[PDB]
DNA sequence: GGCCCTACGGCTGAAAGCCGTAGGGCCCTACGGCTGAAAGCCGTAG
């Protein structure tokens, strides 16, 4: 719901 | 003043009415549920406060066409439970309740159901949130079963955590298996649970609806509400981030 | 394959099938616990479940499933209907189920759904289920053979006739009313006491004994044949009233309010019956009826009437038009040794005690069995105390634990089980305090069957129990008589 | 009595709504691929013991077992989920195992709650494994009285096995189901190329990964959409029946197969009410001649003016006997929603695999420790068992025996309560050098846990042997065929 | 030969036969029931008509009553022949009426309800044997597989936990094969065929059982319930 | 969304329904993306 990580880092 | 169903009675099934005839002393509770409407019809007081429940979700009056809107059982009980009627018919000297409660689970479901119900007030009945009609009903979230004395009430985890803590450090006592009980729904609710947390009087919770600009409310229900899907997706992709610091 | 058969054989056998099913099986009480086959087995679920008062209350829907599941192969439907009406305290007079949630009110209110009520046993329930696992009632397999149910509950107080029963069967109909437990009582500490009494002697103690039906909707019995009839021959038919107090108006008007109604009374029904004969004017002297009932004061109808009017006769009129006044209809049908019977009042006396005792040299002899193994178990211990030295050695030098097992049987007197006992001993038993506990749990076993071979061989003592223990229940639980008798 | 204004509150309602609906309803996690109803379900099963090696339940006990302890919503919508779950047309890779009354492919109902039997499928208790065993976070659950997994270790790629569909606020996901085969030639690859990037990898997983694979058979016509939907997460995949003609003096079109997801009685209304129209003529009659036997046969006698082809792909026209798989790969990806190519969802699954077996491999590891932990305590206690023996005899309690013991030797409390506990049954000849041989075989196994947390090469092959055990045993024949244009 | 849907019962899956003579007609106890008869039969012969739950009581119930209950219109309808003087056997559209009821004792009671209605109102019917009854099992002790069809009938056959013993407390338990091979597969199924011998005796029965003289009801189970494990 | 139809006995008081166990049902709505031009399909929720 913020717009970070994705592949590398998963999805924020 | 106005006749209410007693036997005779010319309003909707569903609606459990009030014996009094004073519109300015009346309250309608719209009601999410069956089950919840029946045992609010119990608790209540038959004097003054009457009783409409819902099935479940209304119409979605804004991506629904008129048509199909006004041969939908649910809204056309509403309409008939206020006398007013609705757009440019509207008369507010025909309102039957001059306090009308929303009282929907503290559940994202009932913000659904209570989202259905502004949606339907505001686009065929605006002058009764204008004038300050509209109400909103907070439910409790935790029955506190003290041992000795009486049951508290608590309505948010913060105030369950400072009853909890203050009345054990008062000496009261409490059981750990069964001592704390969590609600999740209006359902739950026995019918002196209900009085005695939304609607006696002098313990309520309510929350007033106001209106302060007509036009971006206008485009914000439009969004919220219509057939633009895009216009949605984007709304909650800008917002959803930002929901846990509103009030801060 | 077509296999013709004949009508009046197909008819005569199918509906006689059904009628038996209904009658010993789903509408009748059995005399003993009171319980049709659905009030079992609902709170038998229940139990086994853990659904008791110390844990917390658990979604119905738990309830109805095990049920369903486990014991009773019917529809969630009215399972739900039958646990919600043991919740119900004016439907029980001494409810067996603990409900949270809107479980309905006296008018036509209903009951909210299975998925928002929670429920548990109350403890006069577990009293219906108290020490059910000391093999005190007969137990057989479920319909599908994968567990066990109770036949009867050991129901240590009298449930049939503290909370009556009511049935609609084929070709018959049982209408037991409910009774106040502390009378209940004096009439079985009676009937234990003059355990030898003809069946007249004793009819006469338990009818004075037990003055009559106390509903959970209090309210009045008017006179008392109905009441004899009922108990003398087991049909009768007893007249009950509601309560109406007199207020005076401010201005010198006259009301009546209606504060009591008679058992299964809809209140509802009964402000809709009253209007409904002003609107077709056959019951003058009312000019208005407000329905003032909150749950904060209950039940509260006043009725408002003329001034050219008198209290007493509309009154009057109330009792004969409306159900201001109406008579249960007694008759006490109920499945002993699996047939209807029509019952006297000291045949359910006595029936019930004789399950008591049933229950209480059942539960003597279990109590026994195990305890002689206990001391079969601590006998060999002892054994092994006085000569423990030598086992030790010949444990810590046996290949096997089986070796060590036929060289202790062979070394002391002893079973297979007291061996194995022996071997299955933990260490921290062989410090002073323990080695003398088990000495000590010797003696204390030794009396205690003792006590037991007693119990079992006098029967003063087995009636003493049922009398001791049911009193304990009716001090913790007995209530004050509701229904206020009159001539 | 405070105010509140129209516009914030239609706006926090809503957006909590849309939240909730998006991360906890409607949308699939992507290791598990899972709607929070449908694990809530599986785990109330096995928590309640229905199980393939034990007797049916009836169906009513898990849907009260489900919402009592895990899912406040309606036994309603909880007995249809399940019921999906069982069904083979809607499931690819079933996890529930359903006797009784189910619905049909068409618009027969399920019988009610009451009538049903129900239990796990063993592919079910594969998504279940090792769930005992710290496998996955566990949070409280409603009420707070039990806990709940928040994904389960799905021990296979359920969400491209099964596919998923939902709809959603603001948005909405249609992952198709895939034979189980592929999806883990595919996920072998990822494995054996650890370190390989996602240009490589899609291409490799798109090889071996052919495209959607229903439980409904049928056939899948042109390979652009399966691409576009791999590559972009979206695209439209076009389906089709199977039609065989057959030749009293009459030539009829039996319909074998249809398209996923396609009701059979709605089918044949739409020929029957497009013929009523009469706008697909060239038909002599409709009679559905299905049965449980010959499976699906819904025979069309055509008029002997008319031709077969024409009127086939007239049909492929107007009707659902070709229609359009629409994919949207949309999944929760660490509480978010997401898009995702199939590069993306095979390694976001793979990478759950290898959290589960260094999970697993962590809780073995701490439970050996403390047992040997124990058993060096115990064998202390062998190797000076007639001191240790004289000790607790001449104690006076229990505590006090204990406090000689930890004097002794150089115990902890843990141990000299478990020598206390220490049955005779063990001081045998024959056991005592049973604690011996375990203390060292428990030590040998504690070398080979802290081997495998070491090595990442051994990660990967657990994750490839167990998910062949797997797919070996539960695997089978790919049903869609797949056809160009 | 008769026409068949595609003014019929709204419930009803009706066959794909137009010869009555090689059509049935299988009445069953609801929907759920109904639901693994569809699937399970075969459907150019055999058609299926739920009903919901036990049908009212004609013999209690005056005329006007029983003709407004929805399922007694569904069964009129279905058969077609009309009733009482106006029938007219020459229009019956199924020549087995087979009465498929739940194995359990409330589904003997709703048989008894029907074999009523059939009998005060198209009573040749059954004299020309078109009305049958189905044994669907109640039990499926499983072992080498074995089936009983009342609680008695199960423990002589577990004297003569694992998915062994199966109760069947409606056809909704069933799934379609095994529906089909117990009850309706024409060639191994055993109907039951009701026949009619003395029609007053048979008369005074109804009246008896199904009628509303309770105290002459009582008197018959008492004086022919003990005794009717012996009418064979 | 509990509210509907049956059986079953006994009261009333005269034709129904009430009462408590049992058999069996009825289908509104929101939500996004379709096909096709309105609409209802599908799958989790009230
Ligand atoms: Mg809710
Ligand atoms: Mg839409």
């Amino acid at each position: 719901w913020t717009x970070t990580h994705x592949x590398f880092g998963x999805s924020x | 003043e106005l006749v209410r169903r007693k036997d005779i009675g010319g309003l909707p099934g569903k609606l459990a009415d009030c014996r009094s005839t004073d519109p300015r002393k009346s309250e309608l509770y719209v009601v999410e549920g069956d089950s919840a409407g029946g045992s609010a019809k119990s608790g209540r007081d038959s004097m003054f406060q009457a009783i409409l429940p819902l099935r479940g979700k209304i119409i979605n009056v804004e991506k629904a066409r008129i048509d199909r809107v006004l041969k939908n059982t649910e809204v056309q009980a509403i309409i008939t439970a206020l006398g007013t009627g609705i757009h440019d018919e509207f008369d507010i000297g025909k309102l039957r309740y001059h306090k009308i409660v929303l009282m929907a689970d503290a559940d994202v479901d009932g913000q659904h159901i209570s989202t259905l119900l502004l949606t339907l007030l505001f686009r065929f009945m605006r002058p009764l949130i204008e004038n300050g009609h509209v109400f909103l009903a907070q439910p409790p979230l935790y029955k506190l079963k003290w041992q000795r004395s009486d049951p508290e009430f608590a309505y948010s985890d913060r105030e369950r955590d400072g009853l909890l803590e203050a009345g054990l450090k008062a000496g009261k006592k409490i059981n750990k298996e069964d001592g704390i009980q969590r609600y999740k729904g209006l359902g739950e609710m026995d019918a002196k649970e209900l009085w005695e947390t939304t609607m006696d009087p002098s313990v309520r919770v309510l929350r007033q609806v106001t209106l302060d600009d007509a036009a971006a409310a206008d485009e914000l229900f439009s969004i919220l509400m219509g057939e633009d899907v895009d216009a949605r997706r984007s709304f909650i992709t800008r917002n959803a981030k930002d929901v846990r610091f509103l009030d801060v | 394959r077509i296999e013709p058969v004949d009508i009046e054989q197909e008819m005569q056998r199918s509906y006689i099938d059904y009628a038996m099913s209904v009658i010993v099986g789903r509408a009748l009480p059995e005399v003993r616990d009171g319980l049709k086959p659905v009030h079992r087995r609902v709170l038998y679920a229940m139990f086994d479940s853990g659904f008791r008062p110390d844990r917390s209350h658990a979604k119905s829907a738990r309830s109805v499933a095990e049920t369903m599941g486990n014991y009773h192969p019917h529809g969630d439907a009215s399972i739900y209907d039958s646990l919600v009406r043991m919740a119900q305290p004016w439907s029980l007079r001494y409810p067996l189920v603990d409900g949270q949630g809107n479980f309905g009110s006296p008018g036509n209110d209903p009951p909210a759904a299975m998925r928002f009520t929670e429920a548990r046993l109350t403890p006069l329930a577990m009293e219906m289920l108290r020490e059910i696992d000391e093999e005190t009632v007969d137990f057989i397999p479920n319909y599908d053979g994968r567990v066990q149910e109770p036949t009867v509950l050991p129901s240590r107080f009298p449930n049939l006739l503290a909370n009556g029963s009511g049935g609609i069967a084929v070709g018959m109909a049982t209408n037991i009313p409910p009774h106040n437990l502390r009378e209940l009582a004096d009439a079985v500490f009676w009937a234990l006491e003059n355990h030898d009494a003809d069946e007249e002697e004793t009819l006469a103690a338990v009818m004075g004994r037990v003055k009559g039906p106390d509903f959970p909707t209090a309210g009045l019995i008017v006179g008392s044949q109905g009441t004899a009839d009922a108990y003398k021959t087991g049909r009768g038919s007893i007249r009950m009233r509601g309560v109406v107090e007199v207020e005076e108006d401010s201005r010198g008007r006259t009301s009546l309010v209606i504060t009591e109604l008679p058992y299964q009374v809809n209140h509802d029904n009964f402000i809709t019956s009253i209007a409904e004969q002003v609107r077709d004017g056959k019951l003058a002297g009312i000019s208005n009826i407000e329905d003032q009932s909150s749950d904060r004061v209950g039940l509260r109808i006043v009725i408002e009437i003329k001034r050219d009017a008198v209290a007493k006769v509309v009154i009057n009129n109330l009792y004969k038009h409306t159900q201001l006044q109406t008579s249960f209809g007694a008759n006490m049908l109920a499945i002993v040794d699996g047939v209807p019977r029509t019952l006297r009042l000291d045949q359910l006396i006595r029936y019930y005690v004789d399950h008591q005792l049933d229950v209480i040299v059942r539960r003597t002899t279990y109590r026994l069995r195990k305890a002689n193994e206990r001391a079969h178990i601590l006998r060999g211990l002892v054994k092994a105390l006085d000569a423990l030295d030598e086992v030790i050695a010949l444990i810590r030098a046996s290949e096997t634990v089986d070796i060590a097992r036929a060289g202790l049987i062979e070394l002391l007197d002893i079973d297979e089980i007291q061996a194995q006992a022996i071997l299955d001993m933990q260490l921290r038993r062989l410090a002073a305090l323990e080695r003398q506990r088990i000495i000590d749990d010797l003696a204390k076993i030794e009396a205690e069957i003792a006590d037991l071979e007693d119990i079992l061989a006098k029967p003063e003592r087995q009636r003493g129990i049922v009398r001791d223990e049911l009193a304990e229940i009716v001090d913790r639980h007995g209530d004050d008589r509701r229904t206020r008798i009159i001539a």
